[PDB]
């Protein structure tokens, strides 16, 4: 899973 | 029991802590260079509990930001209000921790945890009186679980009369494909269980379901998963932050919340449920806050309160409401769903109400609950665990850091432990 | 910061070198005379490309690499060549007689002969380290420089380096553009000797890409020019993330810890797509979905295994170029549901993801089309043994007679070194069955 703030 | 020493540690530990600054900065009117600017005078009240005061009256955080790689700081201090924290209070390391717990709390971060106490130290002698710790970081990397989990041993050390209190993001193969967090999370729940007074069970499993479910997000970021953590951070830490009269201070949270010195992990619930982008101009209803803090849906800890039994509540409210409604749809929700709460700890719903809402909402709930269903959180992770450590899989990584399996078997041992004693008082 | 040294024995490893720098200039806009314009940071710098760059005053990037042969042919090359300028000549470092095809020769006889200096420049690179990462060593497998000379080399560096790490890229022998008849043997003893020094290797195997350069880019009779330029897109690939960093990148190191079960389980499958010709890329673009797929496509991988007759220990995607979260995210779906993909039991079934933004670029007159994203999958499957089983029977039918094995006893080395050295292998694909196993 790709998950950046 | 007035001041608290914040901390946060490695890349989840520093991106929630930062956030949680955002959020209760704005809602105490302390802007990025520190200045206040704010209406209402509530703001100021408490202000002295998470902040200390400088020349030109300024409010600086009572914040030490620690890493074992400069990257998630140097973000940070570039952060939106990245110059309100206290330069010196930036402690890093270079080599990283290569999401090792071994590294974390043995080698690599042994090297650099004097430097950090240093710090703590400095900020516990400007207290007048200091109530303990908070600490925020993930379970499931290297600094923030092992160099975490090695900081609250020593904290504990030279503060043993002091609360330790904890928000910890406990790891999920839904958002990381990292192979090994099972084994952080484990080495790091045994410390938790020793060491900790009180500790918020933040599960990335709940908040990307969250997130995805509730909130419709096909794709969550960080930023995403964050905005639900900073909301619960902000309704948790609400009846510290403002006036108030229930679960004030650190200490008394703990003796309200923790009937046993071990079954400290709480369950943080919140509503309404908000993504960064959803409008929410519809207030809730106090009927509907409460229908919902108790709702599975919001638990950010994907437990189903419903298969085990509360041992004790905390409940706050915010936002102008009338506190009469406040206590019948309390009062219903113990009455209704009676079967719940275990009998022998009598009214043990607790509830608060705070005037000023949260950024953005006229009316909030945030739950705190010690559930004896947290221990499906901890059944999970030990599935995880045993998976690989049967076969005795990436034990290298940890072993060629001086470990031994001996010390996974205890830790592993310790935890069942912790899911047998919480499975003893639900059958109670 | 986290510094890389690249080092390049023998002349596969020399010219595979060649390849992999021309291609690191173009990625990172260097000339061959070593100035880089984007660099503002004059002498010095903390970027992403100084990892494998360090600076110097009159504003030269220069590889941290060191060039290392037993022969001069190769690496004169180098020194009179497009990017002569681009290094410093105390890092191409030459004997005068080669290790003939002999381990013993790379090993002992003339090996010993230059270890010392290769040693001691490579200790003067590491000097200008503020903090290196480890070694990346570049060789082939049939050689005997290639074989002996860098066991002895990685052997010397766990010494004087303790347990830094060390990278294998290491090149498995194809017949059909093989150089001596006792390249099984060879095999054998580096990758032996190796084992125990080396954190993770990645084979690539010379049919596999002669292969790929047939049928995917028309190329009628590969030259090691093509080879070459294909390896290199592979290896830019997975250091790319040391070498650029963005949000989505995932440093190799954590790749790494997924992909090592075992301290001698590190040998990971790499699968790279998309490999096509500029006349099948014209007006035809690639998907993030479509180029995914490729990568559990056998005919995209660079060693020739079956992974469905293996078992999956771990599984991770190196993207670069035009990729995002969203898309990435539903390929993998797809995947989970049109594949099969059998795990071990002990393992989970997530796909550890990288994504750098920076798109692959090309060398001019290269046979690969330009594209605009790309992807190289690192699989840890227990099938990569089939490559030992295939060295390890062509070695045992000559040490059956021992054929030409005194060419090496004549060298110093006994038939004990051999019969050992065939046990560590046996061990080895012992060890890559048991890990297949389920668990009760
Ligand atoms: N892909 C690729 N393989 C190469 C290249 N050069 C040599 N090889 C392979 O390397 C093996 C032979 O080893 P070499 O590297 O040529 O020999 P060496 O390392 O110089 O050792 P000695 O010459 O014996 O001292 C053969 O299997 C070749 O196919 C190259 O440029 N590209
Ligand atoms: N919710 C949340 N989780 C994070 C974030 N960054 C990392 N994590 C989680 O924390 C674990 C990785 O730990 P990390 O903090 O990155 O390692 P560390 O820097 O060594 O402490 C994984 O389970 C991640 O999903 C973040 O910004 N938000
Ligand atoms: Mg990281
Ligand atoms: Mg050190
Ligand atoms: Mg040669
Ligand atoms: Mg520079």
């Amino acid at each position: 899973v790709v998950x950046x703030f | 029991m007035r001041e608290i020493v914040h901390i946060q540690a490695g890349q989840c530990g520093n991106q929630i802590g930062a956030k949680f600054w955002e959020v209760i900065s704005d809602e105490h009117g302390i802007d990025p260079t520190g200045s206040y600017h704010g209406d209402s005078d509530l703001q100021l009240e408490r202000i002295n509990v998470y902040y200390n005061e400088a020349t030109g009256n300024k409010y600086v955080p009572r914040a030490i930001l620690v890493d074992l790689e400069p990257g998630t700081m140097d973000s940070v201090r570039s952060g939106p209000f990245g110059q309100i924290f206290r330069p010196d209070n930036f402690v890093f390391g270079q080599s990283g921790a290569g999401n090792n717990w071994a590294k974390g709390h043995y080698t690599e971060g042994a090297e650099l945890v004097d430097s950090v106490l240093d710090v703590v130290r400095k900020e516990s002698e400007s207290c007048d009186c200091l109530q303990g710790f908070q600490l925020t970081h993930s379970l499931g990397g290297g600094t923030g679980s092992g160099m975490g989990t090695l900081l609250i041993s020593k904290i504990r050390e030279e503060y043993p009369d002091r609360i330790m209190n904890t928000f910890s993001v406990m790891p999920s193969p839904k958002v990381s494909d990292t192979v090994v967090e099972p084994y952080n999370a484990t080495l790091s729940v045994h410390q938790l269980v020793e060491n900790t007074d009180e500790t918020y069970c933040i599960d990335n499993e709940a908040l990307y379901d969250i997130c995805f479910r509730t909130l419709k997000l096909t794709t969550p970021t960080y930023g995403d998963l964050n905005h639900l953590v900073s909301a619960t951070m902000s309704g948790v830490t609400t009846c510290l932050r403002f006036p108030g009269q229930l679960n004030a201070d650190l200490r008394k949270l703990a003796v309200n919340m923790v009937p046993f010195p071990r079954l400290h992990f709480f369950m943080p619930g919140f509503a309404p449920l908000t993504s960064r982008g959803s409008q929410q101009y519809r207030a809730l209803t106090v009927p509907e806050l409460t229908q919902q803090m108790f709702d599975s849906k919001n638990m950010m800890a994907a437990c189903d309160p419903r298969h085990g039994r509360y041992l004790t509540v905390a409940a706050i409210f915010r936002g102008r409401m009338s506190m009469k409604e406040v206590d019948e749809q309390m009062l219903n929700v113990q009455n209704k769903n009676s079967s719940y709460f275990v009998e022998w700890i009598p009214n043990n719903v607790k509830t608060a109400v705070c005037d000023i809402p949260p950024r953005g909402l006229k009316m909030s709930a945030t739950f705190i609950g010690n559930s004896t269903a947290i221990q499906e959180l901890f059944k999970r992770i030990s599935e995880q665990f045993t998976a690989m450590f049967r076969r005795k899989a990436f034990l290298h990584w940890y072993t060629g850091e001086g470990m031994d399996e001996m010390e996974f078997t205890e830790a592993e041992s310790n935890m069942n432990d912790l899911v047998s004693e919480y499975q003893q008082y639900q059958d109670a | 910061m986290r510094e890389c040294i690249s080092i390049h024995v023998g002349q596969a490893g020399v010219q595979i070198g060649n390849a992999c720098w021309e291609l690191y200039c173009l990625e990172h806009g260097i000339q061959p005379d070593g100035q880089m314009p984007s660099d503002k940071t004059i002498g010095g710098g903390d970027d992403s490309f100084n990892t494998f760059f360090s600076e110097t005053g009159a504003g030269k990037h220069v590889p941290r690499a060191v060039f290392v042969d037993l022969e001069p042919t190769v690496i004169d090359e180098v020194r009179t060549g497009t990017y002569r300028q681009l290094f410093h000549p105390e890092q191409l470092i030459t004997g005068k007689e080669d290790a003939a095809n002999n381990y013993a020769r790379g090993h002992y006889t003339i090996g010993k002969e230059i270890i010392d200096l290769v040693l001691d420049r490579i200790r003067k690179l590491a000097d200008q380290c503020t903090g290196l990462q480890g070694f990346l060593v570049f060789h082939s497998f049939g050689g005997g420089t290639g074989s002996g000379f860098t066991s002895l080399l990685m052997e010397r560096l766990s010494v004087d380096y303790g347990k830094k790490s060390k990278l294998e890229f290491s090149i498995y022998p194809a017949p059909q553009v093989s150089t001596a008849v006792v390249e099984p043997y060879n095999s054998i003893l580096t990758t032996h000797t190796t084992l125990e020094h080396s954190d993770c290797a990645f084979m690539v195997d010379n049919e596999a890409i002669y292969d790929i350069c047939r049928r995917n880019l028309d190329i009628e009779r590969p030259t090691y020019t093509n080879l070459n330029r294909l390896i290199s897109q592979i290896v830019s690939s997975i250091t790319a993330s040391l070498r650029f960093d963005g949000a989505l990148n995932v440093d190799l190191t954590e790749f790494q810890t997924n992909l090592v079960p075992y301290p001698r389980i590190h040998f990971p499958l790499a699968t790279y797509a998309p490999v096509i010709s500029a006349e099948k890329a014209y007006h035809e673009q690639l998907s993030v979905a479509e180029i995914t797929n490729a990568c559990f496509e056998p005919a995209n991988q660079m060693v020739k295994c079956d992974p469905r007759h293996g078992k999956y220990m771990a599984c991770c995607l190196l993207y670069r170029g035009d990729v995002v979260p969203k898309d990435v995210n539903a390929a993998i779906a797809t995947i989970k549901t049109k594949r099969s993909i059998q795990f071990v039991d002990w393992c989970p079934t997530g796909f550890k993801v990288g994504i750098n933004y920076q798109p692959p670029t090309v060398v001019p007159g290269g046979d690969l089309a330009k594209v605009q994203r790309a992807v190289c999958m690192l699989s840890n499957t227990t099938a990569i043994a089939e490559a030992w089983a295939r060295l390890d029977h062509k070695f045992d039918l000559m040490y059956a007679k021992r054929a030409f094995v005194h060419w090496y006893v004549g060298e110093g080395m006994e038939e004990g070194e051999f019969s050992e050295a065939r046990e560590d292998m046996a061990a080895l694909e012992k060890d890559y069955e048991e890990v297949g196993v389920d668990s009760v």
